[PDB]
């Protein structure tokens, strides 16, 4: 098989061989990867390995071509030629290819294991489609890193077609995907060596799973099969469809005396209307999530699909939608998996309306007349191609603040990022500015308001409301036990368990905490409904009880404190542990 | 000579890899491409043909006035097309006349959005924002 | 050459509507494959266009289907 | 009439009685029991008219439940067949232990299964009779429109072709149809009629066709002796589920492949033959549909006819023109086996309209019956009587699936069976033999010129309708007069004779109206004048003979004839394939090394655009194989070291393949 | 050289005979796949079987052999009536249950050629053009 080059876009057919995705990859930009480089296996139609019977040289700088195989320098023939020579990789389409400098940045973003905070700046500044590779392999290293595998071995052969699986207790298994492969394991003397590359298909009888394999080998019965490496999906659409300009408004209709709460954002209709991609930044508790009803009531007649990273955000608009949109046809969509639960109030799976409610990983591949893209803040690259390559629409709206949380980035446990290398949205928000705003705060009373404008905001977010001073701020020990490598606190809970009897306007309240298993445990100690600081961005909370747990980096960021502490619309109760968060924030003293 | 001629079977034998190679890769090339690479070629194709009936027809179609059922060719019998903007109104239909497909078609139907049965004199320059855009004609053949 | 010029392009308009699966709705299909066979079995040049015409609506009414401005600027 | 009711012996025999009751030759309701090929046809001919006052549900299979293994099969243990009566398997196994893989293939073939389990079905789009449906919903097949080759098209364009005040332009393109394609294809059946020979002149017509069968051998051969030509074709219903034909040649040794045709030799195995629905490139709009017949009844067949059909098709100068080919100067030897004593001579080719659809049943079983006069020695009476059967069974009237849906094949021949040439140029043969017949009974007597061939249309009315046995020396000369003044050449529906044009004109063989008349009192169709064609001149050969037009040309010294085809057809073949890697052109440079091949005559036509089309496709190969050196030069940066290409694009390789030294 | 000149032939027939062993025994596998398919399709069209009513008109039978084409007649739970045009529809099937092969059935699904479902009421003489011909009733035996 065949491909293009990746900085180059030329015809090539040289995969290169110790590259986490296996790209491909051309002749000169593989000799400049493989000469500066540790990767040094290359894959043509056939492997770049030696011939001879028993010979393991896999460097392609090393060989020699003679006849019709590759040979080494001690197994040679005395006719043949080097595959690396003139500068180029020996390959398909010789003299048809053109080369770039745009491997000191391929180079750095294929050797790099992304658990710095460097690399992540490096893969949001460059061209397009080392954009799209670096976010292809931070998804390949990421599911080869995180939640990687338990080891299985076979105990005996059965047939060939169906296999026998032993999972070692102790570690959990990844299912069944073509996308994933379990590596053969043969580790003990003796070979040592891949045998192939498999992925396993369970059965509905027995203690038996169809395999799919890519090898002609027999199984061994210490051959073993640990999870190794995955494959996503090869996505080919940019992050951002490029800007045009337009002059009037086209593909949609607009509406004249739309609604009363809607008037104050019509130029803003307009302004979305007559640019290909539009972005809005506002603090929470703004609109944001307003704005889109609003353009669904000033652009009646066309249809518009909705749809954030996350279920809340879209159960959310779901919501307003409720309020504002007619109830008739509106629809949502749930993937094949089903695992949790969602708003089930209209039509459930139905593409073919004209207000489609979904989440990225599950979009249908159709059309559209306005997509809006929900709160980015949950969007990486990988969730902007997966948009763009399967929504196909004349509009495109991006709504969302960097200030709110970025994605998890669970490989990111070192270094800080800046809210404008979120990706490739935030970039444009942040450097040249958003095209439109709103900053006024509805949602937290002004006390707790103004703390937070001027932790993450300086000073531009005023408020109209009122102090209602129950906006508590604690500051104890709470002694941490590290159970689970996920902090719980049973004397925060304590304290909070003997506070709720004080307070009788206090029982309805959330318990908000960034740490997930004293999260969890909470809800047998008090009874309160429950929620973490990731999931509960987007729904407005009438109490809160906020409880900080740890000294470290991970819970002490003022983003996920101001995401906590704003989703409390009257008031809050905060328990902390730091000193200079605690120094900044005006709340009653205690 | 026996090696020259074993060395003849040897680039015979890649003979075989090259063309097999060659045309297995330039098979499902041939499959990846097609559709959307002959709808290319039935467009462009189809331009070269240059008649003013699909050229005026395709141009409606890019501006958005594209019809919403087969076109009849039989005399007097029901088309309807969706009119997306004043200016497309503007130059297709002129009193109660209606040209399309380098075809004469009188009006039946103007009708907007939001189904409400609409009549003839209104759509005019400043009464236009006032109209549920796009609207649906219904004509006939003459 | 205009005659011959036609009826391969309703064969390969045709075939883009099999493409696109209007070959699961036999009803248009119906009048699909009508002026198809129709146009291959044509003399003159004028029944040819406005059955190339009402062949190509097909394909005109077909909002999604199809993107028709791609396919038509750099051409 | 009672709905169980299938045996009709009494009724025949009261019908027999009461019409022709002094009729005094033997008849047999049930055709088991005739003395031989002679008495089979006798009352095969009663039969089919004492079985069109019968019901339509009481004919099909004779079904019966069996019990295997404790579990209640039902099965088709006989046939009652319109034409034959009633027959029973001899070997039925009411109580089995154990199935075999023969056991198994003869189960799954035959429709008792599917019809039984089957839901009912009431198809009011056809007026043939309807059984099952087997799944919930009816299937509908469309054809696809054909793939157009733009390259081709261009560089013809631009070689001055397609205009207007051409002679060539396109005229067969690939048509497509809708999703009533099949489903009104085999509505053409119901031109298909019970249709009553006469039988003490097909009693004679079948001695004349043996006679032009006599120089033939055949009779059975084993498994190990059967070859075929492709595996990986079809195997029909239901076989086509699990795999293709070569699954069921391999899985079944020739043990039981001998077993199976043996079984075959002595019982009835009723089938379900597919209709598939052709994608192939015409001139006309309607859909073209092809009967698939399954792998049970087809190896059986192939077993029983194998040994002359391939001898048939390795003879050369005999009337049935099968194996003969084109090329190498084998069309000049041909048609100049044609012209052999015949005294003023002119030519003639008739057309059948509806050809395999409105066959009589009586003319299929007849070619059935010739096919199977070489088993004279291998086989017995009763061996070739449930042969016949299984053919009938197999191939004439049995159940035809159309989009999984179960109907009843009113007659004629399905056209995909194992002897379906050979068997439709004994047909042809049959029609013109009748009508020579026809034409030299009908013919005053008292205007007849020659003295001996007035005694001879005296002697053979007295051999028609005088005579029960046979009288070998007339069939022998009138057979010798028939070789003399009417030469004929056919391949299984087109036929080129040389007739002798004065007796003709007296009427003493077979014209144009006398064809005409025979289609219509034993065809049930209408033969009009407009596309038969008759040819004055001999040097220009017949006007068409199988589709592909003659012309005397000059090569070496001498004179050959040489067959050019359509080049609106070869043109259309060129343009519109059939698929997309066939659209490319440089990775098939043999599809158009074919064509030019096929339309190298068309250079010695004294119309300058018609030779053209061969420089056009010549022009085309060599710019075909540039591009392709210069994707190869681009693809790699070596230039193949010995591209053979050279001799594909010069008219010497063309021209060799016309000329009679190989 | 003789020697070897005779083992290199040997090989060669070696490995014939090697694919020709490994050929035969990929047919014995294919062979007892096959026959398992076929033995799983003929039980389970028994397990389809409606044997009371088979077992009343087999008994009925004098010899036992009844002819094929009545099994369905007679036995079939369910019949399906394929309609090219509505008078046809009027004449054998109109209403919720008609009369065919001297039995009663009710019409529990009506689909037209696209497999979607049509309500009785949809089937009228004005709304025939609308609808997808010819449509497949389903019934059942009362
Ligand atoms: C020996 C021959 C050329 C000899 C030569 O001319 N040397 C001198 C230098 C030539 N110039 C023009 C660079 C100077 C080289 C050049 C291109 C090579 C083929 C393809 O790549 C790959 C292909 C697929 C698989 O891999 C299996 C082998 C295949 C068939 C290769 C075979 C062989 O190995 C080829 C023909
Ligand atoms: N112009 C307005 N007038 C009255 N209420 C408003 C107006 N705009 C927004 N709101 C209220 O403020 C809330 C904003 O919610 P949301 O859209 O989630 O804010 P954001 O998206 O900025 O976080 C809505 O529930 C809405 O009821
Ligand atoms: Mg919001
Ligand atoms: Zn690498
Ligand atoms: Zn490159
Ligand atoms: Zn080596
Ligand atoms: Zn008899
Ligand atoms: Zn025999």
């Amino acid at each position: 098989a065949v491909g293009a080059c990746v900085l180059c876009n030329s015809q090539t057919s040289l995969r290169c061989g110790a590259c986490i995705r296996r790209p491909f990859l051309c002749c000169k930009c593989c000799y400049d990867h493989v000469i500066s480089t540790s990767h040094k296996l290359v894959l043509s139609v056939n492997p770049y390995v030696c011939n001879a019977p028993g010979c393991d040289v896999t460097d392609v700088t090393q060989l020699y071509l003679g006849g019709m195989s590759y040979y080494c320098k001690s197994h040679k023939p005395p006719i043949s030629f080097p595959l690396c020579a003139n500068g180029q990789v020996f390959g398909l389409y010789k003299n048809t290819c053109v080369g770039s400098d745009n491997v000191t940045d391929f180079n750095a973003i294929a050797t790099c294991d992304w658990t710095n905070a460097g690399d992540y700046i490096l893969a949001n500044t460059c061209t397009e489609r080392l954009k799209l590779f670096a976010a292809e392999t931070l998804k390949a290293t990421e599911e080869t890193f995180k939640l990687s595998y338990g080891i299985a071995t076979v105990r005996e052969v059965l047939s060939d077609r169906e296999l026998h699986l032993s999972w070692e207790v102790g570690k959990p298994r990844p299912p069944l995907n073509r996308n994933y492969v379990f590596t053969g394991y043969r580790v003990t003397k003796n070979s040592k060596v891949q045998i192939g590359e498999y992925t396993f298909e369970k059965g509905d009888y027995g203690d038996a799973v169809v395999y799919r394999g890519t090898t002609t080998y027999k199984l061994n019965v210490g051959d073993y099969f640990v999870l190794t490496s995955h494959t996503v999906m090869p996505l080919s659409a940019p992050t951002l469809v490029p800007q045009e300009h337009y002059v009037r408004i086209t593909g949609l209709y607009p509406t004249l005396n739309i609604s009363d709460e809607f008037s104050s954002n019509v130029a803003n209709y307009q302004k979305v209307g007559m640019q290909k991609y539009s972005t809005l930044q506002g603090p929470p508790g703004t609109g944001k999530s307003h704005f889109a009803i609003g353009l669904a009531l000033y652009y009646p007649s066309a249809r518009i699909v909705y749809t954030a990273c996350s279920h809340a955000a879209v159960d959310a608009l779901c919501e307003k939608a409720l309020k504002y949109l007619p109830i008739d046809k509106c629809s949502r969509i749930i993937p094949a998996r089903a695992r949790v639960e969602c708003f089930d109030k209209f039509k459930v799976n139905s593409t073919l309306e004209q207000y489609v409610f979904c989440t990225v990983n599950a979009l249908p591949e159709t059309t559209a007349d306005i997509v809006v893209f929900d709160e980015i803040s949950m969007a990486t690259n990988y969730d902007l191609s997966v948009v763009n390559a399967r929504l196909r629409a004349k509009h495109y709206v991006y709504i969302g603040d960097p200030a709110q949380l970025p994605a998890p980035r669970t490989l990111l446990t070192k270094g800080t990022l800046e809210p404008e290398y979120f990706n490739s949205v935030c970039r444009l928000m942040k450097t040249i500015g958003p095209d439109m705003f709103l900053g006024t705060c509805r949602r937290c009373p002004a006390e707790i308001v103004d703390t937070v404008s001027a932790l993450v905001y300086d000073n531009k977010l005023k408020a109209h409301k009122d102090k209602s001073a129950q906006c508590f701020k604690m500051f104890y020990k709470g002694v941490i036990t590290h159970d689970v490598s996920s902090a719980i606190n049973r004397p925060q809970i304590g304290v909070v368990r003997e506070f709720l009897t004080r307070n009788p306007a206090w029982r309805k309240a959330v318990f908000i905490s960034p740490y997930n298993s004293q999260n969890a445990v909470a809800s047998k100690i008090l009874g309160l409904p429950t929620q973490t600081v990731d999931s509960s961005q987007g729904s407005e909370y009438d109490y809160v009880i906020f409880t900080q747990t740890t000294e470290t980096a991970h819970s002490c960021n003022v983003n996920r404190f101001n995401v906590a502490i704003t989703r409390a619309k009257v008031g809050i109760l905060c328990i902390m542990s730091d000193r200079d968060l605690y120094d900044k924030l005006q709340f009653t003293s205690l | 000579d026996r090696d020259a001629a074993m060395q003849r079977k040897l680039e015979k034998m890649a003979d075989q890899a090259m063309t097999q190679m060659y045309k297995q890769a330039r098979s499902e090339d041939k499959r990846a491409k097609v559709t959307s690479a002959m709808q290319t070629m039935l467009f462009t194709m189809l331009r070269k043909l240059d008649n003013d009936a699909l050229n005026n027809i395709i141009n409606n179609a890019r501006d958005g006035c594209v019809p919403l059922n087969i076109i009849p060719l039989t005399t007097a019998a029901k088309l309807m097309v969706v009119i997306p903007d004043y200016n497309t109104y503007k130059n297709t239909c002129d009193g109660t006349t209606f040209t399309y497909a380098s075809a004469l078609w009188e009006i039946q139907q103007v009708v907007d959005a939001d189904s409400k049965i609409v009549q003839l004199s209104e759509i005019s320059m400043d009464n236009s924002p006032n109209l549920a855009w796009p609207l649906i004609v219904t004509a006939l053949r003459a | 050459s205009k005659m011959s010029d036609v009826k391969c392009t309703s064969v390969v308009l045709l075939s883009v509507l099999q493409q696109l699966r209007v070959e699961s709705s036999s009803k248009l299909w119906a009048q699909c494959v009508q002026l198809h066979n129709d146009i291959l079995l044509a003399k003159d040049t004028t029944e040819a266009f406005e059955k190339m015409v009402s062949l190509l609506s097909v394909l005109l009414s077909m909002q999604g289907a199809v993107d028709i401005n791609k396919l038509c600027e750099e051409m | 009439w009672d709905l169980l009711k299938y045996d009709f012996t009494e009724e025949r025999l009261k019908l027999f009685d009461r019409y022709f009751k002094y009729w005094d030759q033997t008849y047999h309701p049930n055709c088991v029991n005739c003395l031989d090929d002679r008495c089979i046809l006798h009352c095969a001919n009663f039969n089919v008219l004492f079985s069109t006052v019968f019901p339509p549900t009481s004919f099909g299979p004779l079904v019966r439940k069996i019990f295997v293994d404790g579990v209640p099969f039902v099965v088709s243990t006989g046939y009652h067949f319109r034409e034959l009566g009633v027959v029973h398997n001899q070997d039925v196994n009411l109580h089995s232990s154990r199935l075999s893989f023969k056991e198994l293939l003869v189960y799954a073939a035959d429709p008792a299964m599917h019809a039984a389990s089957g839901n009912l079905l009431l198809d009011k789009r056809t007026t043939c009779f309807s059984v099952a449906a087997l799944t919930n919903n009816v299937a509908f097949q469309t054809v696809k429109p054909g793939n157009f080759n733009k390259d081709f098209y261009d560089f013809a364009v631009s070689k001055g072709f397609f205009k207007e005040g051409s002679s060539v332009e396109l005229k067969h393109f690939f048509f497509a149809q809708d999703g009533n394609a099949a489903i009104s294809d085999y509505d053409y059946y119901r031109y298909n009629l019970p249709t009553m020979c006469d039988i003490r002149q097909l009693l004679f017509v079948v001695e004349v066709v043996d006679k032009y069968f006599d120089c033939y051998d055949g009779g059975c051969i084993n498994a190990n002796q059967v070859i075929v030509n492709n595996l990986d074709k079809s195997a029909g219903f239901p076989f086509n589920k699990w795999g293709k034909a070569r699954l069921y040649y391999d899985s079944m040794s020739y043990e039981d492949q001998d077993a199976l045709f043996a079984y075959t030799k002595r019982n009835v195995i009723p089938t379900i033959t597919q209709m598939n629905l052709k994608y192939a490139i015409s001139a006309k709009n309607r859909a073209r549909t092809v009967a698939g017949v399954s792998i049970c009844s087809t190896m059986t067949n192939r077993q029983f006819h194998q040994k002359l059909l391939k001898s048939i098709a390795a003879t050369r100068g005999a009337t049935v023109v099968i194996g003969t080919s084109k090329f190498y100067g084998g069309w000049h030897n041909m048609l100049k086996t044609v012209y052999s004593d015949v005294e003023n001579p002119h030519l003639m080719g008739w057309d059948y309209p509806k050809c395999d659809r409105a066959m009589p049943n009586m003319l299929r079983i007849m070619a059935s019956l010739v096919l199977a006069r070489k088993h004279t020695t291998c086989c017995s009476l009763s061996h070739r009587f449930y042969r016949l059967a299984n053919e009938c069974a197999q191939v004439l009237s049995e159940m035809v699936m159309c989009g999984g849906s179960l109907y009843v094949k009113p007659g004629g021949t399905s056209s995909g069976d194992a002897t379906t040439a050979y068997a439709n140029s004994v047909f042809n043969i049959c029609q013109a033999v009748t009508a020579n017949v026809n034409a030299l009974l009908s013919t005053d007597g008292n205007k007849i010129a020659d003295k001996y061939v007035r005694n001879l249309q005296h002697r053979l009315y007295e051999c028609l309708y005088r005579n029960r046995d046979v009288d070998t020396d007339f069939v022998n000369e009138f057979y010798a007069y028939l070789r003399k003044h009417f030469s004929m050449m056919i391949l299984s529906d087109d036929a080129v004779v040389c007739f002798n044009s004065t007796y003709a004109s007296q009427g003493l063989v077979a014209s144009i109206k006398n064809f005409k008349s025979v289609l219509y009192y034993q065809n049930n169709v209408f033969m009009s004048e407009a596309k038969c064609w008759t040819e004055t001149d001999l040097t220009k050969g017949p006007h068409e003979f199988c589709s592909q037009h003659t012309m005397l040309v000059k090569q070496g010294d001498d004179y050959v004839y040489l067959p050019y085809p359509d080049p609106s057809r070869i043109l259309g073949a060129g343009c519109f394939v059939d698929d997309i890697v066939k659209t490319d052109g440089t990775l098939m440079i043999e599809r158009f090394v074919s064509l030019a091949i096929d339309a190298y005559p068309l250079t010695k036509h004294p119309n300058q655009e018609y030779a053209d089309v061969f420089h056009l496709y010549l022009q085309y190969i060599r710019k075909l194989h540039d591009e392709l050196t210069g994707h190869m030069l681009d693809m790699y940066s070596v230039m193949l070291t010995n591209d053979n290409t050279s001799r594909y694009w010069e008219p010497e390789f063309y021209e060799a393949m016309y000329t009679p030294h190989t």
